[PDB]
């Protein structure tokens, strides 16, 4: 029959942990490194580009900051191809939640519909799961910024900074010595990069191995704005903060 | 159109005496104005003591019987042989007309 | 049909709705409460074919209270009322459309205004300062139009919808035997149990 | 490595389907059987092993008529027979009430080709236990076929399958060399009822029960029949007779 | 891995053998039929003392007259209920009668066997085998008074008196000794009360075990605390008697 | 070699055997013993009903599929419910559909059918129950010996279950007399008694522990037990 | 019957590795080397004819192929599963596209749907991932020329320049001698021609060879006039004669 | 892990060892076949075997009409030489019901190859262990070959050869063409390209044949037929005259 | 498609993928729950493998059903969102047909049904998730609290624990808890299941969240504050002595 080459995707170990799962979280780790800082007055989400050539187009490029609404952004570390999937079904739920109520999605009821979708590929199916890991940055009218990851698991939770991909424990550890409360956004973008700048396996940190995004409200506005970084735009602040 | 029903005429009759009963019916088979026999029989002995007849459309008269004696068979399988009492029959065979409540038996049955 | 009317006013939203309920040659009764709370701040009232009116509130009912729970947060007016006007275009070009009416009163905590939307069986919403359903709109509107405005006061809004109401139990054939009325502010929803001579 | 053997559509490192090949082993297990094409039909005989004295005479009849024109025996697996006729029939029914007249022999062949063949494409079935001498009388000729687990099939002269194939066999050739002209239908009865007992050998240990038909396009109007009473005794005899 | 549908080459099938070492492991159930009604008793055995043992529940209701006691991965038995309930309740709307204790207890085997990824026989949707068994008693105009053993195997016997779970084996033997034909409701009572005990790793007492029965006219009734506590006390008297 | 491919029906072993299917002729094997015969005017199911504990029943063996038709099991019993249910519609088909009755010969080529299915595809199993078939139909009286591999034939007599091999010889060697008890159903009855008992050894029939069954010329299949084979103990 | 194969033929190893994946790049590297050059007015995508017989006609045999009148793919690794997915990302680029917008797809949507096709093949039950690594050459209106790499995991990159298979590491680094932000068509195919030598064996020119490009729009292979916006396609596959012209410039 | 062997998933070396086994398997039968190009004709060669007497030579052949104009000639096991026979049939019938017109040789192939290319790719399908040669005269590109494996592959071939002793006859027919310098026999007649095959085949193999031994196919505009052990002879005949 | 059987029988009896899904619950954050003369107490502990959350937005430990009934758990976060609202439309729904809300012990049955579901059904694994289910009957005062694990079991406890050290706090509760006299405040029994957590939380003030539920839907959560408060007291009790 078949059942003789049934990986079994879905069963328990003997110490009550899912093998794919932490399987997927161990290729996670060797992911380009991906950043959110939520400040006062926005998000920032930074992104480290796993390989990189003379060659590779920078301009036509992304592979690790997706918008997924005009409000809800988030930061990908893993597979690609797996992160592609789940960000269209993502831009669905939010579009089907907008015409069904005519308001955009709630950050948090997107965040815990991919989730669960994670979640299934890990009960039932026998597939495996997704190598994926999001940081989602978003806002609503209902808590303002918030900052949210998911792991292949299907697990979710809030934060005022994090890191998901390579060097997690070191990005953290710096975090968490240099994060304060009332940060600005600014400030913010300052300690993602310096982080990266640090957990870093390679030489130096350049523009051409970043992607840089961020939510703000526009002062002369009102309204929620997304900004995904251009490449010029990163080398700016690159030297600016002092890392040229 | 094509009409599935249609009206083969007779008549039936039972009267439940005090320790006895009777079910009787005449012969005739008939179809607008002609006799289509003079004898075929109407009233039937379907086993467990009980007997019975569909009157109307006789097509239909004929399914239920024979479903109905079916389902006798099959009580005797499904239950170890026990005998179908009247009323137990009576309410079988409610549901075996209310099945096709929608595309109905034309028959008028008593048993 | 029923009577079914709603005025939006300062700082609330009014509807009234008939209670009786006809079947054939007889009202069957006369203290019919046509109307079902969606959310502590949301009602809304309907009219329409006989069994399809309830069934259609209690699943909207059943649909909000879920949201509620599982947000733990209570949807806006503008919410609720899109999310039913999709379940009512969805229904009428189904098998066996849900043949039914209904307002939509609700008060927004968040922009701290009531409003009142209007829905028919065909999912067309619209929002209003007043609205009804059926033949209700020939009698009443006329004289809405007249004396509507929009700083009204709930005592104000109640004497025109008697005045509206008086209008229908004149020129109208059929008995509707009054009506319930009900408010929705700030505070939720509370029934006029005085109504019968206010 | 090793295990090719193990799953029935797994091709192994020589190119063979080992499952197949067990299939062959049950057959050539089971009772003797053979097939005789002679100048206007064909005629099949089978030896059928007295278990005991327990077993009706002439009740347990093994070869199966499929249409009216057409006849199956087969060694191996009886119940595997039975299930390739059961579907030779449907796929008859099928030919004749598409296109009227009924299913020539060569067609015939492959219907049962095909289906025996797709038995040996998937793990989830098993092939089949079974050889099958099967032919007859259609518009053009007599036909005769023997069918593998394999799927693999030819038409004969003559065939034989079973115990006691490598006797019949020999038996058989002899009869194609000493009669290039053609047998005839009642000279086939006698031969085959012969070629059956001399078989029969290679399992002189058990004693057995003789089972003839034939359609003959003059003996039985290229219908299919089976040999009885005193034809059948006559054919006993006859063999008998040169058994000693 | 292996079918979960395969016979061992003694002729058995895999899980429902190792689906009765499962049973072997539950708590004690113990049925005995009498001309006066049939008793089902269990052994409760809560895990905790802070766990209230009263929302045990191992002796349940099918129809008025037919009850039923389980023993072994009880959870597995909740669908069994269900559509015993099912079978008792539609029989009943399709005859306008009692379904036969026999009859319930053939419907609710037929469910036993319908395990497997894909056997050829219709479509049985059950990855394996229950990990229950049951006591089955009621009583119907055609037989009376009947107690029967529903196993995961799909098989049903019919017993005077029967016990599964851990303490069978014993408790069986016990059985085998104690019943015959004359005993009345109130001996099997006192009888399933003493058996119990001797099997039962704790002291019984009325509130971890649990009495009930089923007579022709009063049906399917769960003993309350109570009215058992008295019958454990009236054991102890006869007990100590002698 | 075995374990290695007798995991599942659908895997033929290097010498062509097909292990789970054995493995299902094993639990038969270990089944209560049970007896079939016929003459020429009746046939006869003889059948030991076995016992779990002595407060237990002797389950049930015999089966009636019809008016003309019945068997006899040995093995696991949901096996030979699932079959004879089979055999019932099967025979209620035929009268139904044609108002005939089904020939005993039919009714064992649809069993010998619907076990080889089992046989071929994975994820089912094999029947584990052999079963025995008598049935007066339209060319007298018949009995049929049905195996799980799908193997289904027609005897004058035979015995399957543990030690049948006693009841068996007897019938081979009795052969001869019994098939020549046409017009008298007792001494049929008494025949198959006597080749049970041939494969006796634990204990002796009892009332509550034989079983028998009888169909024939004007005889419509029937089951005896307890009180009513009390005159064959 | 039925495919009974409905869980995953590419799971996670315990060290995190897509082994399938793997095993398939594997493949993909023992290819013929194939590669792609953009330029300012263009994209040249090349791969060599390894014809396994010389009584084989390497003509009936394209490895460049046309998937939109303004986009081209080429591959290294298994020839049947590229030919394969030449046939469904033709019409995944209608299906999920021209027949809703009316327009073709732009370059980096159709190389998108392509990288869905063979990411899904590495996660969907009862399936091995596709042995080849995509090259796709395109323009369109708003984005201008591109180039694109697709794997067996479904990843995609844009490209300046690259190579893929055999000897992709050697080629890439003569790439980024060559490659400048200021390059012209021609000298591009001429770069790509070089690049091409160093990883043929035998026999060097036009009908060993097969090279196609993404430019300006052909009328003349448009097949009608009329229509002052049909211009005519931008993919146009060099012939024989093309390619040996300027291997004599070489 | 090592079931990377049973089914069609990569070995580490991102082999597919059930294609390649595939692949021994097409040599079981122990024939060797070939094809030329005529001016106006195509011509398909395969040693005939029959070595059971027990047999009807008649209904032995490995070769096969797909369509009034499409012939096939199989190197592998009958059993999956029919099935993909059959298959090719239909798909044959359905492309001319379908667009109006008959299916060329190389589009059956192409659609032949992408069907095994699948087997290839999708783990309960088994790969068919045959070659698939196709011949006819397409009405577009004249005398066609096209050729199938287990992997999925396909090309068109000026001439082929396949089986076990399929290098002998390649490298023979190469040497041929170096000389003539053109892709094809430069005759008239498809009996002498018939005879020109056969001619090769015996000098490749260094063996001679009866009429018996061979099994011949032909494809011409709007036809496709085999010859008959007599069409044969007349041809054995001819070579004769000559050597 | 994908049916295999995932939940099987070994040998010796045991349904290992069932076995393996209560060592998952094992290794769960603790969760506690007692239930006083006139309410229950949900109280759960806070791992600290990493700190720096938003606790506003991160989902919490105590979920409620309906107004009426909140549900608390140990094992996979993941697992207990799909119990979690499969049992909030169960409620809705019971409420639509039957006209009234569920008692706890029927959405207690219905959660361990789903439960029970997963362990033999094709091609699917059981939940690695126990829950403690409590709350209030509609118009009825008695409080109200049930468990549930992978099998499928469920029953009504005094006061019960789950999650890692669960045996640690349960020996606790049986030797501080009088079912006599069960905690007549709801002061007195938020207090016992404070004292509960600390044996194994090691001093939490943010690992420690409390929630406390009283008849008629009257269910409300502590803050930090209100629950430190109750922690400073019994750090007291010990010290004075």
């Amino acid at each position: 029959g078949s059942r003789r080459y049934d990986s079994r995707t879905t069963i328990f170990s003997p110490e009550g942990r899912l093998y794919q799962v932490e399987y997927a979280l161990e290729s996670i780790s060797h992911a380009g490194t991906a950043i959110g800082i939520m400040a006062s007055d926005g998000i920032v989400l930074a992104a480290e580009r796993k390989v990189t050539s003379t060659l590779l187009e920078q301009d036509t490029s992304t592979e690790k900051l997706y918008k997924l609404n005009d409000k809800i952004a988030v930061a990908v570390a893993g597979l690609t191809a797996d992160a592609e999937i789940l960000i269209n079904t993502a831009r669905i739920h939010a579009q089907n939640y907008l015409k069904t109520y005519n308001e955009d999605i709630p950050v948090e009821i997107l965040v815990r519909r991919l989730s669960d979708i994670k979640q299934g590929y890990t009960q039932h199916g026998g597939l495996r799961p997704f190598g994926v890991s999001f940081i989602y940055a978003g806002y609503d009218d209902r808590y303002g910024y918030q900052l949210y990851t998911s792991n292949p698991s299907g697990n979710y939770t809030g934060w005022k900074a994090i890191s998901v991909g390579a060097n997690t424990s070191a990005a953290q550890t710096l975090l968490q010595m240099d994060y304060k409360d009332d940060m600005k956004v600014d400030d913010a973008i300052e300690l993602a990069l310096k982080t990266l700048s640090k957990t870093t396996d390679s030489s130096a940190l350049t523009y051409d191995r970043l992607e840089f995004a961020t939510i703000r409200k526009g002062a002369n506005d009102g309204e929620v704005y997304q900004k995904i970084f251009k490449p010029q735009e990163i080398k700016d602040i690159l030297v600016k903060t002092g890392i040229t | 159109q094509f009409n599935p029903y249609g009206d083969n005429g007779g008549t039936i009759l039972g009267i439940a005496g005090e320790d006895f009963a009777v079910l009787a019916g005449d012969t005739r088979n008939i179809t607008d104005y002609s006799i289509n026999s003079r004898y075929e029989p109407k009233v039937f002995d379907c086993g467990d003591n009980i007997v019975m007849s569909a009157n109307g459309f006789a097509a239909d008269g004929d399914a239920l019987v024979k479903r109905f004696k079916n389902s006798v068979k099959w009580y005797h399988f499904d239950h170890n042989d026990k005998k179908l009492s009247i009323n137990s029959a009576a309410r079988n065979i409610q549901h075996l007309l209310y099945g096709k409540r929608f595309f109905p038996y034309y028959v008028h049955t008593i048993i | 049909m029923d009577i079914i009317l709603g005025i939006r006013v300062q700082d609330s939203v009014i509807l009234a709705s008939s209670k009786a309920v006809t079947r054939g040659i007889s009202v069957l009764k006369d203290s019919d409460d046509k109307t079902r709370q969606l959310s502590p701040h949301t009602l809304m009232s309907f009219a329409g074919e006989a069994g399809d009116t309830v069934q259609f509130a209690e699943y909207i009912q059943a649909n909000i209270q879920l949201y509620s729970i599982r947000e733990d947060y209570e949807l806006s007016p503008q919410a609720v009322s899109s999310f039913v006007r999709q379940e009512l275009a969805k229904s009428i070009r189904s098998r066996r459309p849900y043949q039914v009416n209904v307002l939509i009163g609700g008060y927004d905590k968040k922009k701290n205004k009531p409003e009142l939307y209007q829905i028919d069986y065909l999912g067309t919403k619209v929002e209003l300062p007043y609205g009804a359903h059926g033949y209700s709109g020939f009698y009443t509107f006329s004289l809405l139009d007249h004396h509507y405005r929009p700083d009204m006061t709930t005592e104000e809004g109640l004497d025109l919808l008697k005045l509206c109401v008086q209008e229908l139990e004149k020129r109208m054939p059929m008995d509707f035997k009054g009506v319930i009325v009900k408010i929705v502010d700030k505070d939720g929803i509370r029934q006029v149990d005085d109504f019968q001579a206010q | 490595g090793t295990g090719y053997d193990l799953s029935n559509s797994v091709f192994s490192p020589d190119g063979r389907n080992f499952q197949v090949e067990y299939a062959v082993k049950a057959v050539e297990n089971g009772t003797t059987s053979i097939g005789i094409k002679c100048n206007d039909g064909v005629v099949f005989a089978v030896e059928k092993l007295i278990t005991s004295k327990l077993l009706v005479p002439q009740k347990n009849v093994k070869i199966q008529v499929v249409d009216r024109h057409i006849g199956c025996v087969y060694s191996g697996l009886i119940p595997d027979g039975r299930h390739l006729v059961n579907r030779g029939r449907e796929e008859a029914a099928s030919f004749k009430k598409l296109y009227k007249t009924p299913i020539p022999i060569p067609a015939f062949a492959d219907r049962l080709g095909q289906y025996v063949q797709a038995h040996t494409l998937y793990n989830s079935v098993r092939p089949f236990g079974v050889s099958t001498i099967f032919g007859g009388v259609d518009k053009n000729g007599a036909h005769l076929y023997m069918l593998e687990p394999s799927g693999s099939y030819w038409g004969y002269k003559g065939a034989a399958t079973g115990k006691g194939r490598q006797s019949a066999k020999a038996e058989l050739e002899k009869l194609v060399d000493h009669h290039p002209e053609g047998l005839s239908a009642r000279e086939a009865v006698k031969q085959a009822a012969k070629i059956i007992y001399l078989a029969h050998e290679d399992n002189k240990e058990k004693d057995f029960e003789l089972e003839i038909s034939w359609c003959s396009l003059s003996e039985t109007n290229g219908l299919h029949k089976f040999v009885k009473g005193d034809l059948l005794q006559e054919a006993i005899d006859f063999a008998q007779k040169e058994i000693n | 891995d292996r079918g979960v549908s395969t016979f061992s080459p003694e002729g058995r099938l895999f899980q429902v053998e190792y689906s009765l070492e499962a049973i072997k492991l539950g708590s004690t159930a113990i049925g005995i039929a009498t001309k006066e009604g049939v008793v089902l008793g269990v052994e409760k055995r809560a895990t905790s003392p802070l766990l209230e043992s009263d929302s045990i529940e191992k002796i349940v209701e099918i129809d008025r007259h037919i009850g039923c006691a389980m023993s072994g991965l009880t959870a597995d038995a909740r669908s069994m209920i269900e559509h015993a309930r099912t079978a008792a309740v539609t029989h009943n709307l399709y005859y306008d009668e009692d379904i036969n204790v026999e009859s319930l207890t053939q419907s609710v085997c037929d469910l036993a066997l319908r395990f497997g990824e894909g056997a050829s026989g219709e479509e049985r949707l059950m990855s394996r085998p229950f990990g229950v068994a049951l006591l089955i008693a009621g009583h119907d105009a055609d037989d009376g008074y009947q107690l029967f053993h529903a196993e995961p195997s799909g098989t049903f016997y019919r017993y005077n008196a029967k016990a599964i779970g851990s303490g069978s084996e014993g408790a069986q033997a016990e059985l085998l000794n104690e019943w015959h034909s004359s005993l009345t409701l109130k001996e099997a009572e006192l009888l399933v009360l003493k058996i119990l005990k001797q099997v039962m790793e704790e002291k019984l007492d009325e509130n971890n075990a649990q009495l009930s029965c089923i007579t022709k006219q009063d049906g399917f009734k769960i003993y309350d605390n109570e009215k058992t506590a008295e019958l454990i006390k009236e054991l102890k008297e006869k007990e100590a008697a002698e | 070699f075995r374990n290695n491919y007798d995991g599942d029906t659908v895997t033929f072993s290097p010498t062509g055997r097909l292990f789970q299917v054995e493995y299902a002729l094993e639990a038969i094997k270990q089944g209560s013993v049970t007896v079939g015969l016929r003459s020429n005017t009746h046939a006869v199911l003889v059948a030991l009903k076995r016992n779990a504990d002595e407060l237990s029943s002797y389950q049930k063996k015999i089966i009636k599929c019809d008016e003309h038709m019945g068997l006899s099991l040995a093995g696991l019993a949901p096996d030979a419910r699932v079959l004879s249910n089979y055999l019932r519609q099967q025979c209620n088909y035929s009268s139904l559909v044609f108002n005939r009755k089904l020939a005993v010969e039919r009714a064992g080529h649809l069993l010998c059918d619907k076990a080889q299915k089992n046989t071929q595809s994975y994820g089912g199993r094999p029947y584990g129950v052999g079963l025995l078939i008598i049935g007066y139909d339209k060319s007298g009286a018949h009995l049929l010996e049905f195996q799980p591999s799908g193997n289904v034939t027609e005897l004058y007599g035979t015995a399957i279950g543990a030690r049948s091999q006693g009841a068996k010889t007897y019938l081979e060697r009795t052969l001869d007399t019994f098939i020549k008890i046409d017009g008298n159903p007792d001494e049929l009855i008494k025949a198959g008694v006597e080749a049970i008992s041939q494969s006796l050894r634990d204990e002796s029939l009892t009332v509550d522990n034989l079983s028998i069954a009888i169909v024939g010329k004007d005889t419509p299949f029937t089951i005896y037990d307890g009180e009513a084979v009390a005159k064959y103990i | 019957m039925t495919d009974r194969y409905s869980f995953s033929l590419t799971t996670f190893s315990p060290s995190g590795k897509l082994g399938q994946i793997d095993y398939a790049l594997t493949a993909v590297k023992q290819g013929v080397t194939s590669l792609g050059i953009k330029a300012t007015n263009g994209v040249v995508i090349a791969t060599e004819k390894k014809s396994s017989s010389p009584l084989a006609m390497s003509e009936t045999l394209s490895k460049v192929s046309l998937l939109t009148p303004d986009i081209g793919a080429v591959y290294s690794g298994m020839g049947p599963d590229y030919r394969v997915l030449v046939d469904k990302s033709r019409k995944v680029a209608h299906t999920s596209y021209k027949r809703i917008y009316g327009e073709y797809p732009p370059t980096k949507l159709l190389v998108s749907e392509v990288a869905k096709i063979m990411q899904e093949a590495t996660q969907s039950g009862g399936v091995r991932p596709f042995g080849v690594s995509l090259l796709i050459a395109g323009h369109d209106e708003f984005n201008g020329f591109s180039l694109y790499q697709v794997d067996p995991s479904g990843s995609y990159f844009p490209w300046k320049a690259t190579a893929i298979g055999k000897g992709s590491v050697a080629a890439k680094t003569f790439l980024e001698k060559r490659w400048n932000d200021e390059l012209e068509l021609e000298d591009a195919i001429h770069i790509a021609l070089l690049t091409l030598k160093e990883s043929v064996e035998g026999e060097f020119n036009g009908d060993t060879i097969e090279l196609a490009i993404i430019g300006d729009e052909n009328p003349d292979l448009l097949g009608y006039t009329g229509i002052p916006t049909d211009k005519g396609p931008r993919f146009r596959k060099l012939t024989s004669q093309e390619i040996n012209d300027r291997l004599e410039a070489l | 892990a090592g079931y990377d062997r049973h089914i069609t998933i990569f070995s580490p070396e991102g082999r597919l060892y059930q294609v390649e086994y595939a692949f021994k398997a097409t040599n079981q039968t122990n024939i060797n076949s070939l094809a030329v190009r005529g001016k106006d004709c195509t011509v398909v060669i395969s040693q005939k075997k029959v070595p059971d007497k027990l047999l009807d030579p008649t209904t032995v052949s490995y070769i096969f009409c797909i369509s009034r104009t499409i012939g096939m000639v199989v190197n592998g096991p009958i059993p999956d030489a029919r099935n993909a026979a059959l298959r090719a049939k239909a798909e044959a019938a359905e492309f001319r019901y379908k667009y109006g017109y008959d299916m060329p040789c190389d589009v059956l192939a192409k659609r032949m190859a992408n069907l095994s290319q699948i087997y290839t790719q999708r783990a309960y399908m088994r790969p068919l262990g045959v070659i698939l040669t196709f011949v006819s005269v397409d009405e577009e590109l004249g005398p066609s070959i096209y050729k199938t494996d287990p992997a999925g592959y396909y090309v068109g071939y000026k001439a082929t050869a396949t089986g076990p002793k399929q290098q002998e006859i390649t490298t023979n027919l190469e040497n041929h063409f170096k000389k003539s310098k053109i892709d094809h026999i430069n005759e008239e007649s498809w009996e002498k390209v018939v005879e020109f095959a056969i001619t090769h085949m015996i000098d490749a193999l260094g063996t001679e044949f009866s009429k018996n031994d061979l099994e011949v196919g032909v494809a011409t505009k709007d036809k496709f037929f085999t010859l008959s052990a007599e069409n044969i002879e007349e041809r054995l005949v001819a070579i004769a005259e000559q050597d | 498609g994908y049916d295999r059987a995932l939940s099987i029988f070994s040998p010796d009896g045991h349904i290992f993928q069932v076995e393996y899904a209560l060592e998952a619950v094992k290794r769960g954050t603790c969760a506690v729950g007692v239930k006083g003369k006139n309410c229950v107490v949900l109280g759960c502990e806070r791992r600290s493998t990493l700190k720096l959350q938003d606790t506003r937005i991160t989902p919490s430990k105590v979920s409620k059903i309906d107004s009426h009934v909140v549900l608390s758990f140990s094992g996979l976060n993941a697992d207990s969102r799909i119990l979690i609202e499969k049992a909030r439309v169960e409620a809705q729904s019971h409420r639509l047909t039957l006209e009234d809300p569920v008692t706890v012990e029927y959405l207690t049955r219905y959660v361990a049904g789903v439960q029970q579901r997963y362990t033999q059904s094709g091609g699917v694994r059981p939940f690695g998730v126990s829950t403690l289910i409590a709350g209030f009957d509609p118009r009825d005062d008695e409080p109200k609290l049930y468990q549930t694990e992978p099998s499928g079991i469920y029953s009504s406890w005094s006061a019960q624990t789950i999650g890692r050290n669960s045996k640690t706090v349960r020996e606790f509760l049986e030797k501080n808890y009088d079912r006599k006299e069960p905690p007549a405040t709801v002061e007195e029994c938020v207090k016992l299941t404070v004292r509960s957590l600390l044996e194994v939380v090691q001093t939490g003030a943010k690992n420690i969240e409390i929630t406390v539920v009283k008849p008629d839907s009257d269910i409300v959560a502590l803050s930090s504050e209100e629950i430190n408060q109750y922690v400073t007291q019994i750090e007291q009790e010990k010290q004075e002595q």
